[PDB]
């Protein structure tokens, strides 16, 4: 009956377990695992830098930032003879470039 | 670019094609009790032309 | 018995120039735990991607490589547009003189007909909307043209020639102010 006037409304939300994702697609849909901008020749045959930045809320303690980049971990594994086994790893785009 | 992605099946042919013809007819017969056909990667690509 | 990794180019979005060329790490097959049979299979599809790149670098149009980072107006893709038609006389407009005549007879006028856009008699007028600029663009390539020309080059033997054909353009700190001049060099 006698509620206080001049009161103001506060909103928030909570996502647990989620890990926010940005798909590297033109229309942000899932038209494939290999996306449409992934087989673009503008990116694969020309080296590009990357400058992204985030603006999180401040907290009272140090904090990491668990950033993920979608790559394609793939293996092949032959067994050509008896007691013979070998692999050939890659992941692209972020390959550990040591072999040359 | 193109032959690198076909050796590892980033893109290219599905599992019904790059396997041997006798190996496909095996893993269809024994699929109900001894599954092999989940040990071969299957590509799945976007059109990227006219979408 | 191992082929070399192709040098990929770096496109600078402002000024359109090429900012050097590094080798293509990030697309390298990790063969470091393969036997003598998988190593031959891996180095075959490395010799397959170099064979594709040697076909593509055959058509590099060799006077863009001569004036590397020094491209003038006739070597650049221009935005499309028609030539110069002169603007027609505004005295010859359909309602310019008759507004000076019908009002001086005593009328007060208000109202008009919508234009051709709904908001050489007539081809001279409609050529204003698709007209090219006066001086075309100089010193810059669109990424449509930087990808059509300049494929990822392959450098079969690393640095085993004369110093005149030393690939000085692969450094990112390359200005076109130096003694020896550029040419078609992979």
């Amino acid at each position: 009956r006698n509620a206080v006037p001049n009161q103001v409304t506060e909103r928030k939300f909570l996502v647990d377990r989620y890990l926010w994702q940005i798909p590297f697609s033109s229309n942000f849909l899932n038209m494939g695992t290999l996306t449409d901008l992934g087989q673009n020749v503008m990116y694969a045959n020309s080296s590009h830098s990357l400058n992204m930045q985030f603006t999180v809320d401040p907290m009272t303690e140090p904090t990491y930032l668990m950033l993920l980049f979608g790559v394609f971990d793939q293996v092949v594994i032959n067994q050509p003879t008896r007691s013979g086994i070998s692999v050939a790893y890659l992941r692209l785009p972020f390959a550990s470039g040591s072999a040359a | 670019m193109e032959p690198q992605r076909e050796f590892f099946h980033i893109a290219g042919r599905s599992a019904k094609e790059y396997l041997s013809e006798n190996l496909v007819q095996f893993i269809q017969a024994t699929q109900n009790y001894f599954n092999i056909g989940e040990k071969f990667r299957d590509p799945y690509v976007a059109p990227s032309a006219g979408v | 018995d191992a082929p070399v990794t192709p040098y990929i180019w770096q496109y600078q979005p402002q000024t359109g120039k090429a900012a050097g060329a590094r080798q293509n790490y990030g697309a390298v097959i990790n063969w470091l735990s393969a036997d003598n049979n998988m190593f031959h299979r891996v180095q075959t599809v490395n010799r397959a991607r170099n064979l594709i790149d040697e076909i593509r670098e055959e058509t590099v149009r060799p006077d863009l490589a001569a004036s590397f980072n020094d491209w003038t107006y006739d070597q650049l893709t221009q935005p499309p547009g028609t030539a110069y038609l002169p603007a027609p006389d505004p005295l010859t407009g359909p309602t310019t003189i008759r507004d000076k005549v019908l009002s001086a007879e005593g009328e007060q006028l208000a109202g008009s007909r919508p234009s051709v856009l709904h908001g050489a008699p007539s081809s001279k007028v409609l050529s204003l909307l698709s007209e090219a600029p006066r001086i075309p663009r100089t010193e810059g390539m669109t990424p449509y043209q930087f990808a059509n020309s300049f494929p990822p080059v392959v450098y079969e033997d690393p640095f085993s020639q004369n110093l005149a054909v030393f690939p000085k353009e692969f450094s990112p700190l390359f200005e076109p102010e130096n003694q020896v001049l550029a040419s078609s060099l992979a």
